[PDB]
């Protein structure tokens, strides 16, 4: 548990966010086109976790700051 | 602040009402119009409204920096209708705790008084006297040098 | 003890606070949008062969197989945080129904009303 | 909606809605049958004054308390009461209101299901609540822990609360309280000249009680003051003249608290119950139930009784302990505002009893996990 | 990173970062259920209190130790303390640090795998290292000889090491522990009237023998002496008051290590099972082992002991060999501060167990090479 529940989630996300790779079928400026989207998807992906760590961030060290005031209760 | 227009204005009939009463009350003739503050903390009192009776007296000691002693409509009215609790929407909890966040720069939990008089010094605010001791009755209100968010907010909640 | 110059020194605290907060957030989104340029490099291809494109085809995949796995930590721990984040403020709320909820009422609500008719 | 907060108690119905500070209306629970014949005719003479209106045609009435010692010994009575208390002192209709009755500790369970039994039937609430009259005043002193002296007019029971947790095993009742007060009175009273006998009478000792005894510091050096001075003896003037003189009688009435001998009762005061009902509980909370001392109800409104109390408990108590007596002005409506704290929490407004549970489980739900 | 230095230990809990000089946090491994009832609402009360927070509210809880001798007895509560450390008392996420467990000689295999699951699968943690609690005490003394006798609460064993290389035949694990020694005085205070019986009790009596209690230098003289002046007899405040006096309940408690008879324990006493660890190894490293004896653990801090233990040993041994006792001021938490020096080391640094070969091999890892 909480080992492999997980890991089978990012896996199904993994199976259903990488889709089919094919390349070299097809004209020269579509898959261009598709690779741009790709790689400004996953640039966006990149910026959307940064702010998930900066916000997760602030948010353990308000985790902190109510550890400090449960403290203060006794 | 200048909101007396603003107040005067602003009022609600449901305190408007009382506001009348009141000016029934107090000018009965031989009035010079001014309607002197003094009479009007008595008036208020027997009234049946409950503001803080002491806070007045002290603002009348301070209040009216011309020294007329008997306020005029704006400062003294404002006082008195303060029953009506129209503040300044009292911010939100939220915005203020971003606000110490940001303060918090030492990251410990708490804003000191370094922190404090540093920000003074961003905004330019006068050197005051109240400083450190401010904070010790707010701020410190266990007196360990720890102030979380709940003492910034009520240190200047709903402020105008 | 003034009051008025405490209340303009407090609301003009406030004011200039979220001016700074304002600014300092613009600097984090510009010091974010740089990292996001370094890391995430821009591409070019204008001019550029077939074989470039499969090439930023398989860097891609990679790429994002590995963005993904890394943000689907993240993701967990966010959702930690927010299950910690609803503990925590429901141990305040209860610390503070403890410390104040008693004194929480609606004192001489029909009290006062009633006077003398009876 | 709003909740109706009322608390049957033995010698004052009080009620009102939730979320204020006091109760709307406080009466005597007393019903009144006429005695004498009557011989106007179309006077609308009724047949039966409750309230506070049969305590002023007492003359030509016969008072009956329905309710004993926390008990209820007559339930029509009882009904009668209630229907007034919600009809002409509230003027609510119970079908659109919850109701939080409150009930001593230790009482008979017959007593609960017809009490509910009754309020889902004749009255037919939407839901209602019973509660141990103990926590509520715990509510009102806005405290967690502490242990509660309930003196009340009906029954005295002292039930000790640590972190919410209550001690089931550590409740002391005790049933001496104001009425008995009030018959050893008006038996000591004999020994001057005055005999008050008609149920009517008790109405007037009870007042000479009220607005006279008081308890003493210390018993002896009294009873020895009042047998030598007369700086004591404090007059009074009855319903029609006559004035009388109260000497001694003035702190030997309500000494039978702290000395049950005195009516023949064998238990200990309520100072050495207080400590017997903390030995009880664990080794680890004795020092803040003996700092937390709670007092309530109506019959702890004796002038210098938290200071009688505090002398009994340090002499009884272990030297180190600091001894405290929480007395707040507003001890006799301390139920009925606790009562009203607790009617008004969003965390309770789940456990009321509702009428489908009842109509599944019958009157003996209250037993169950709604307790 | 940094590596957490846990160590789970039998009463006390002692974790915190490689590298320092004394644990983050020490407090007690008691997790208590509520036991009474509870009557306020809204109060918010757990379901379970652990750590350092049930020494608090123990007046209303059964703390329960869920490690019995060294072995976990109850793998539920011991996940939730371990949740609670490294959260609460750390507030570091396991995600991102090895750990360093500690474990007694001799015990279960069953028990240091299902540790080393439960760290890899519910934790999570990057790599974790079990290691044996007398080599730790043995580097925080800063030797690398010398037959360490490590007396905590749960079990006493007595590992004997030269030039780093450990003696596996002559370790001798010993049952009796402070745990033991809090019993037998609860027991024998029964001798003056005093009884205590409760789970939350016992930790007044783990505190009147922590504070009073001493080892005699000869048992019988102090026996006589005890019985007739009244030079010994300490007093100590309960709780609550009620001071209690203990006389030779003072040095008797803690004797029962030299004569485990007391108990009814059939072994000889700590003084004679390091005379037979030390006969046990070769020839000629009797010497070292002699001049190198090493005490640690929370039950060597007994006012007298490295006295005690010097005379018995020195009587036993050869009369020319020299009999010293290392006794450091900071006892306590020498297995702590060695586990800190070892994980601070570089040449230990590849010998973690690295989640992936735990991921090809199963639990049964931990007995393996990566010991
Ligand atoms: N001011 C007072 N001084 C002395 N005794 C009082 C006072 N007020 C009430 N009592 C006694 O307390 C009784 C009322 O107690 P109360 O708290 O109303 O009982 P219940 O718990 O049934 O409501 C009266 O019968 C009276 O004897
Ligand atoms: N100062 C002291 N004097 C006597 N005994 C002590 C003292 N401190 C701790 N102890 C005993 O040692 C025990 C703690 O031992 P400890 O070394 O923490 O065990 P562990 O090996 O499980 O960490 C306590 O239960 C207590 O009985
Ligand atoms: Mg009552
Ligand atoms: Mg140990």
């Amino acid at each position: 548990g909480k080992r492999q529940t997980e890991r089978e989630k990012k896996k199904k996300i993994l199976a259903e966010r990488r889709k089919a790779l094919a390349i070299d079928h097809l004209n020269e400026d579509q898959l261009r086109e598709k690779a741009k989207e790709l790689w400004q998807s996953i640039h966006n992906l990149e910026a959307e976790k940064f702010d998930l760590q900066e916000k997760f961030k602030q948010q353990k060290y308000e985790i902190n700051v109510l550890r400090n005031r449960i403290n203060d209760n006794q | 602040d200048d909101i007396y227009k603003a107040a005067v204005e602003q009022l609600t009939e449901e305190q408007k009402n009382e506001f009348k009463a009141a000016f029934d009350i107090f000018v009965l003739g031989a009035e010079d119009g001014c309607i002197s503050t003094k009479e009007l903390g008595k008036v208020m009192r027997m009234l049946g409204q409950n503001p803080t009776p002491e806070e007045l007296q002290e603002m009348i000691d301070e209040v009216d920096e011309d020294g007329s002693g008997t306020v005029d409509f704006d400062e003294f009215l404002v006082m008195m209708v303060r029953c009506m609790k129209d503040d300044s929407k009292g911010k939100s909890e939220e915005e203020l705790s971003d606000l110490f966040r940001m303060f918090d720069k030492n990251a410990d939990g708490y804003i000191d008084l370094d922190e404090l008089k540093m920000m003074l010094q961003a905004t330019g605010e006068t050197i005051t006297e109240d400083d450190i001791e401010e904070l010790m009755k707010d701020g410190d209100k266990n007196n360990d040098g720890r102030i979380d968010y709940d003492e910034f907010l009520e240190f200047m909640k709903g402020v105008e | 003890i003034s009051a008025s110059r405490k209340l303009q020194l407090k609301t003009l605290m406030l004011q200039i606070a979220k001016q700074e907060m304002e600014r300092e957030a613009e600097e984090r989104r510009g010091e974010k949008g740089r990292v996001l340029r370094t890391r995430c490099q821009p591409l070019e291809l204008d001019g550029l062969g077939f074989e470039e494109l499969q090439d930023l085809c398989r860097q891609l995949h990679a790429r994002v197989d590995k963005v993904d796995e890394e943000r689907y930590d993240v993701e967990a721990k966010v959702t930690k945080n927010i299950t910690e984040i609803a503990d925590l403020t429901q141990k305040i709320y209860d610390l503070r129904g403890k410390f104040k909820r008693p004194t929480l009422r609606r004192v001489r609500i029909s009290a006062d009303a009633m006077m003398q008719a009876l | 909606t709003t909740a109706l907060v009322c608390d049957n108690g033995s010698g004052l119905v009080k009620a009102g809605f939730a979320g204020d500070d006091a109760p709307r209306a406080v009466f005597p629970s007393i019903v009144g049958r006429p005695r004498h014949q009557g011989v106007m005719v179309g006077m609308g003479q009724k047949d039966s004054y409750v309230g506070d209106e049969a305590q002023s045609k007492r003359g030509i009435l016969t008072l009956k308390y329905p309710i004993e010692h926390g008990i209820i010994t007559n339930w029509d009575d009882m009904e009668k009461i209630w229907h007034h208390t919600f009809y002409n002192e509230l003027r609510v209709a119970p079908e659109e209101h919850p109701t939080l009755l409150t009930e001593a500790p230790l009482n008979p369970k017959a007593n609960r299901e017809k009490m509910t039994q009754i309020m889902f039937e004749t009255f037919n609430v939407p839901a209602m609540y019973v509660a141990i009259q103990a926590v509520l005043s715990l509510y009102a002193s806005g405290r967690t822990t502490g242990i509660v002296l309930d003196s009340g007019d009906g029954v005295t029971h002292n039930v000790p609360i640590y972190e919410g947790y209550a001690l089931p095993h550590a409740i002391m009742r005790l049933d001496l309280a104001g009425r008995d007060l009030t018959d050893y009175l008006m038996k000591i009273l004999t020994e001057r000249g005055y005999s008050f006998v008609t149920t009517a009478e008790r109405e007037i000792v009870r007042d000479i009680k009220e607005k006279l005894c008081y308890v003493a510091l210390d018993f002896e050096n009294e009873m020895a003051t009042a047998a030598s001075s007369s700086s004591l003896e404090k007059s009074y003037e009855l319903p029609d003249g006559q004035v009388i003189t109260i000497g001694n009688e003035r702190f030997r009435c309500p000494e039978t608290l702290f000395q049950p001998s005195f009516i023949g009762m064998e238990s200990a005061g309520i100072h050495e119950t207080t400590y017997n009902s903390i030995m009880k509980c664990d080794i680890d909370i004795r020092k803040d139930l003996y700092a937390n001392n709670v007092l309530s109800g109506g019959t702890t409104m004796y002038p210098g009784i938290a200071d009688r109390m505090q002398k009994e408990i340090t002499a009884l108590a272990p030297s180190t302990m600091k001894i405290k007596i929480i007395a707040p002005p507003e001890r006799k409506y301390s139920v009925w505002i606790g009562g009203s704290i607790l009617a008004s929490l969003s965390t309770f407004q789940q456990m009321w009893i509702s009428k489908q549970e009842y109509d599944e489980a019958g009157p003996s739900i209250v037993h169950r996990k709604c307790f």
